[PDB]
């Protein structure tokens, strides 16, 4: 809000001109904001709390949720509720011309609907939010405090703190630049041009924040953070299933309406025909409210029809699984940003995931060295070496090798030593220190500044150099390569008793075989150590590298072994066996990409599977011209197992490839697992990206639909378990509810035809609807997964929705449960001795006998909830019904609440109290339920 | 003694004709203060006029309103004259229980309250086998009391082999008879067992089927 937020503005070179006018220079910056230089910051917590206050903003808009009052409001405008409620307005007013005890009992029935229903979504929103705030936490920062490097949340982040920038970054606020190396950034965020910006303090020390650090490193102090940010201006001043669950919906509902519709106009037809036709009566206008009486009475049962027929929140229940699944899934290393692509996960049938990381642990080590001219499988003692050879080889890989990454001591509990910085390089300084030396000494005699030339590593020239001035009057050059790229550069060996002997292509090409490919086929990357001399010539030309760097001396060759994890072969063959295939991209050569495949399980040994690299890939998919074509395409991806020495590029292409072909008679759903700052676009292309946790680059994590908490293959297959698992909540549940709408619907209608009243009254037929859909969505669609799941083919895109068990089982228990209510309805009085409740007069009494039918219905109700947690034909339906606390709480509490509602209150309910011997009538019916679900169970539908 | 003539007694039927009651005071020799018409002792409502002589017209004639008419004359310092006007009808019961329900070992009671003029003689008959025979009160179990225009049947320590079966209250009087019915019915202590067993069954059965088949 300060002149900070003005200071943004450089476009060119302003900022730095303005600052020399006004400021001077960034430490007349530093210390105008009270801040400790690049060393550190105080750290002070009163102090960073003010600031925090005052200087800044806390780095998160509020999002603006919403209240418990406006869900009631936005659930009480229900229509049908709107007609339920006039309709008993008019009953309860027209009474009075104790009759009105029916009429007010509805509406507080409403009153009551409308409170709970609202309540579950104030549930399910909370959940979804706790979510969200978790992941807030999970992003963090490197900063500077008190002399110390931390990680903070990115929301603690405040005006003046010291940030520490590495490639792969995201910056979370604006700031200076300070200090650092070849800082490269990508401002396509703010400018929409897509070059690398070069930072400099004397060209354009400004970093803007959402912008993404593509190359070098640094720190800035931090000016401008939240709502004053660049990037917070512009955001100021301005489902297959859900689809198709909403078509069944509105078929139900319109078949609900029509049935509706024809129970009220046939009741009304045969009481007038009744009253007037038959029975002679005169008008007789003097006792005509009694007559409008009978039609109010007739109305409102149609409508108790509609709310029960009509499914509303049937393609909301998806959400409510969401909102009880995603908690959990946290717990099994899956932290999901897009909730969209958990259910697409259960249908995903290809995984294309990179070797690195994700199938090996990245823990480098040395277990085999050639060094000597004799193979060690084993590493040799100090002593056993050749003479003098040890100090060259150490000082090579001291030297050589980048003086930052430095090997932290092992003070963690009782684990192996952490390795900082590139793998390859601590590997080999951990193999130097296992021949029981000491790099730190040698890299002590020699500074940054006596070294003149040394060559950066890049994936280009797949080999780094340096050159050191030490030997009086010449020059040596130590070099790491491929083994590959210098054993053809390099013109002799150092081996036998330490004199060179001349190498040549004769024994070159027999060595190669003898130790280099065996070396690759035991899954161990191969890097050579050579050297060089380079007498007092008057000016050696180091620009001319490709010269340079040649007739070298091969000092040694080592493999390096990074584990492939205990887990991943299971997970593969998991992962397999449910019909997803598994690819692996690679940026090692063919034998070592091969190798490992082949210990993970991705290709058997004696199977049809090609292995090609890159480079023939790209050539293969542009044999006309240079364009990438489908058919082409369509011949590699089929059989395309592993991919070496691929590109960023190549990972989209093949993806886009297989995504795309119509090839196949089912849809291919991908899942990439990238993470990588150029791995972006892929990560979009596939239906589900997936990113790592532990270590991951902040623009990957950015475009990525889940991430790995763990940095481990085998969470995927949870992920899918877990997408799976929805699809089958959503069936049972879906199995619960239409059973009931099948039976009501029709008892109501029968009643219709036959008596002139239904056996379940208005208030009854409330509580019915409460039971079937709120507390059976919360009951059945919160199902824990099982393994099992992972032993199904994936589903195809276009498949009914209601299978062939679950219809079974709901004309099944729909016919018993009708065989029943008809049977008690018509021959109760007999069964009983209870009288008949039939026919009963206007305004009468409650009867046993209609009492009895509805105990019996809501019990046989719940012990179909029981029955409905099986879909697959499983016969023991009591399997793992502790596993779920909600479901056992929701069960018990209905029941109770059953119970106290026969009991007591009996005339707003229209009950009367039961004895005994009825109750345990009711409850051996309703075990009936089960017998008869078993029976049911051995009926074979093919 | 002041003389009164009154209209002569009338048999409602269900014919809709009004009915009037007359009473004229022919002879009195003292200062008439008013005259009202009553029913089994209780005063009509605005009946009390100057009134030498007296009508009552009854729109709607009901069994429901036959009764013992009676138009009263107060004067002075001379007694009140009654007369009598008696007008009769065929009884009819208004209320009765459908049915009774107890524990066996328990009090049943049942009762048919009717209306009508002359009061009816009450008597209670019991279904055997199609003939509705008289009740015996061989055990000394059963208690009727009779009243004016109600009846109250009690039995005392049920038991379940004799006493359920279906009662009728008779009614008769001078003009015709009404009768109603009633079931009892008596339920045995044992009855909470057999769906116990039931339930057993079921759950033995389930737990076999659902064990030997995993
Ligand atoms: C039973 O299932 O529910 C009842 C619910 O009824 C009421 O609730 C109405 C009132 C009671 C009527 C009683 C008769 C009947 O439902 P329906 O017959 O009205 O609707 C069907 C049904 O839902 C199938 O299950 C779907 O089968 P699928 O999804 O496998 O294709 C089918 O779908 P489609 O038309 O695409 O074939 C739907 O149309
Ligand atoms: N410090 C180094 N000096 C010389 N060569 C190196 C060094 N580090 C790696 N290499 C080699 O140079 C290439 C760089 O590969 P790198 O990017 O590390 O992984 P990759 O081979 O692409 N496999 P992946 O990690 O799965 O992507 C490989 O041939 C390495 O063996
Ligand atoms: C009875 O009284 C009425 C009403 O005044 C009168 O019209 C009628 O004549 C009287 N009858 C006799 C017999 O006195
Ligand atoms: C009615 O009025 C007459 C005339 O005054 C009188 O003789 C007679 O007693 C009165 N009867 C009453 C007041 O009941
Ligand atoms: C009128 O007096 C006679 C006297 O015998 C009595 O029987 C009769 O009940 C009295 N009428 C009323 C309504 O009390
Ligand atoms: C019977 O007569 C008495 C007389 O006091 C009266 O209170 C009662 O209402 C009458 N009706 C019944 C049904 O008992
Ligand atoms: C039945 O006999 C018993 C004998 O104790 C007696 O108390 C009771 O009043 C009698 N009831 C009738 C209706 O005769
Ligand atoms: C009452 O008793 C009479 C005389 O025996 C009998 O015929 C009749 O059925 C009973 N009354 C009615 C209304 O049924
Ligand atoms: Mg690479």
């Amino acid at each position: 809000m300060e002149e900070l937020r003005s200071l943004m503005e450089l476009r060119g070179t302003e900022a730095v001109v303005k600052i020399k006018e006004t400021y001077g220079d960034t430490e007349a910056i530093c210390r105008r904001l009270k801040t400790s230089p690049v060393e550190g910051l105080p750290g002070t917590a009163p102090d960073l709390e003010k600031r925090k206050q005052i200087f800044g903003q806390n780095f998160i808009p509020p999002k603006k949720p919403k209240t418990f009052l406006q869900l009631v409001w936005e659930a009480l405008q229900d229509v049908t509720l709107i007609i339920l409620e006039i309709a008993a307005i008019i009953s309860l007013g027209l009474s009075f011309y104790a009759g009105w005890i029916e009429g007010a009992a509805i509406l507080l029935s409403v009153i009551c609907v409308v409170l709970v229903t609202a309540f579950n979504d104030w549930s399910k929103e909370k959940q979804f939010r706790g979510l969200q705030s978790r992941i807030e936490q999970e992003q963090k920062f490197t900063v500077v405090r008190a002399g110390q490097v931390v990680q903070i949340p990115v929301a603690e982040i405040v005006v003046g703190d010291i940030a520490q920038i590495k490639y792969g970054d995201l910056l979370p606020a604006d700031g200076l630049f300070i200090q650092g190396n070849d800082l490269k950034i990508d401002e396509s965020s703010l400018t929409g041009e897509s070059d690398q910006v070069r930072k400099s303090v004397d060209k354009d020390p400004m970093l803007l924040s959402g912008t993404h650090v593509m190359e070098g490193s640094g720190r800035m102090v931090v000016t401008a953070v939240g709502v004053n940010s660049q990037t917070g201006i512009i955001f100021t001043l301005l489902s297959v299933l859900q689809g198709k669950l909403t078509k069944l919906a509105v078929q139900i509902g319109k078949a609900g309406l029509v049935m509706s519709a024809i129970t009220v106009i046939i009741l009304v037809l045969y009481f007038t025909v009744d009253t007037f036709v038959v029975n002679k009566k005169p008008w007789l206008t003097e006792c005509t409210p009694v007559y409008v009486q009978y039609f109010v009475k007739f109305f409102i049962i149609g409508v108790t029809v509609l709310v029960v027929a009509v499914p509303e929140g049937l393609p909301l229940a998806v959400t409510i699984s969401l909102a009880y699944s995603v908690k959990k899934m946290m717990k099994d290393n899956n932290l999901v940003r897009h909730l969209d692509a958990c259910e697409t996960m259960g249908n995903a049938t290809a995984i294309c995931s990179d070797k690195t990381g994700t199938l090996t642990t990245n823990r480098m080590t040395v277990v085999q060295a050639y060094v000597g001219d004799v193979h060690y499988k084993e590493i040799p003692d100090p002593s056993s070496i050749n003479a003098k050879t040890l100090e060259l080889l150490v000082n090579a890989i001291a030297i050589n090798s980048a003086y930052t990454t430095k090997i932290l001591p092992p003070e963690k509990e009782g684990a192996l030593p952490r390795q900082v910085g590139n793998k390859t390089e601590c590997g080999l300084l951990g193999f130097v220190l296992d021949l029981r030396q000491d790099y730190e000494p040698v890299r002590s005699q020699m500074p940054e500044e006596k070294l003149y030339k040394v060559y950066t590593f890049n994936s280009v020239r797949k080999s780094m150099s340096t050159v050191i001035k030490m030997p009086d009057e010449s020059f040596r050059m130590y070099s790491k390569g491929a083994s590959e790229i210098v054993l053809k550069k390099c013109c002799k060996i150092l081996s036998g008793a330490g004199e060179a002997r001349v190498f040549r292509p004769r024994d070159r090409d027999e060595m190669v075989k003898k130790v280099i490919e065996p070396m690759a086929c035991d899954g161990l990357r191969t890097i050579c150590v050579a050297y060089r001399d380079f007498p007092s010539s008057p000016e050696p030309d180091w620009d001319n590298e490709n010269d340079i760097l040649n007739e070298l001396t091969c000092i040694c060759v080592v493999g390096i072994e990074d584990p492939v994890r205990p887990e991943v072969p299971e997970a593969i063959r998991k992962c397999q066996r449910a019909g997803i295939t598994v690819r692996m991209v690679t940026g090692d050569n063919i034998n070592t990409a091969r190798a490992i495949a082949i210990k993970c399980g991705i290709i058997h040994p004696g199977e049809d599977f090609l292995c090609l690299e890159g480079k023939e890939f790209n050539r293969r998919i542009r044999n006309e011209k240079g364009e990438i074509e489908q058919e082409r395409i369509d011949k590699i991806w089929p059989k395309l197992r592993v991919l070496a020495r691929s590109s960023p590029t190549d990972k989209h292409t093949l993806v886009k490839g297989i995504i795309d072909s119509t090839h196949t008679e089912q849809r291919q759903v991908v899942a990439v697992t990238g993470d990588g700052t150029n791995d972006g676009p892929a990560l979009k292309k596939a239906d589900v990206g997936f990113a790592m946790g532990i270590a991951g680059t902040d623009v990957a994590k950015e475009a990525s639909d889940i991430i790995l908490t763990d940095d481990n293959f085998s969470s995927i297959v949870k992920a899918v378990m877990w997408g799976r698992n929805v699809y089958d909540s959503i069936s049972k549940f879906l199995q619960f509810q239409l059973t009931v709408n099948v039976v009501a619907v029709i008892v109501a209608f029968t009643g219709a035809c036959i008596t002139q009243d239904s056996p379940l009254k208005a208030v009854q037929m409330l509580w019915v609807n409460l039971i079937m859909d709120t507390f059976a969505s919360l009951a059945l669609a919160t199902e824990p997964p099982t393994e099992t799941l992972l032993l199904r083919k994936p589903y195809g895109r276009n498949k009914p929705l209601i299978s062939r068990t679950m219809m079974k089982n709901i004309l099944g228990h729909a016919v018993y449960q009708l065989t029943l209510i008809f049977t008690l309805l018509f021959v109760g009085e007999k069964m009983f001795q209870i009288d008949s409740g039939r026919n009963a007069p206007l305004h009468s009494p409650p009867s046993e006998h209609y009492t009895i039918i509805f105990n019996t219905f809501v019990m046989m109700q719940l012990f179909n909830e029981i029955n409905a947690r099986k879909i697959h034909g499983e016969r023991n339906v009591f399997d793992g019904i502790f596993r779920n606390p909600i479901f056992c709480t929701i069960v018990l509490g209905t029941f109770a609440i059953q119970i106290v509602i026969v009991q007591f209150g009996g005339k707003p309910f229209s009950c009367s109290p039961l004895q005994l011997d009825q109750w345990m009538w009711c409850i051996f019916i309703g075990l009936g339920e089960l017998v008869w679900g078993q029976v049911i169970a051995t009926i074979p539908t093919s | 003694k002041p003389r009164i003539v009154t209209s002569e007694e009338v048999i409602i039927r269900e014919s809709l004709l009004p009915v009037t009651l007359q009473c004229n005071l022919t002879s009195s020799s003292h200062t008439l203060m008013y005259s009202y018409w009553t029913r089994n002792g209780v005063e009509l409502t605005a009946t009390r006029k100057n009134a030498s002589n007296m009508e009552y017209r009854i729109n709607k004639p009901r069994a429901e309103d036959s009764g013992e008419y009676h138009c009263v004359y107060h004067f002075v310092s001379a007694p009140k004259a009654n007369a009598t006007i008696e007008v009769k009808a065929a009884p009819d019961i208004t209320g009765h229980k459908r049915s009774e329900n107890k524990n066996e070992g328990q009090d049943a009671m049942m009762y048919c309250k009717s209306v009508g003029y002359p009061h009816p003689e009450w008597i209670w008959r019991k279904k055997e086998n199609g003939v509705f025979e008289e009740i015996s009160n061989s055990s000394g179990r059963f208690f009727i009391t009779n009243k004016e225009n109600y009846t109250e049947l009690s039995i005392v320590n049920l038991q379940i082999t004799e006493d359920p079966g279906e009662y009728e209250c008779n009614a008769t009087n001078s003009i015709g008879s009404a009768s109603v019915s009633t079931v009892l019915r008596v339920r045995s202590h044992l009855a909470p067992l057999w769906p116990f067993l039931g339930i057993l069954a079921e759950i033995i059965i389930l737990v076999v089927i659902i064990v030997v088949y995993e």
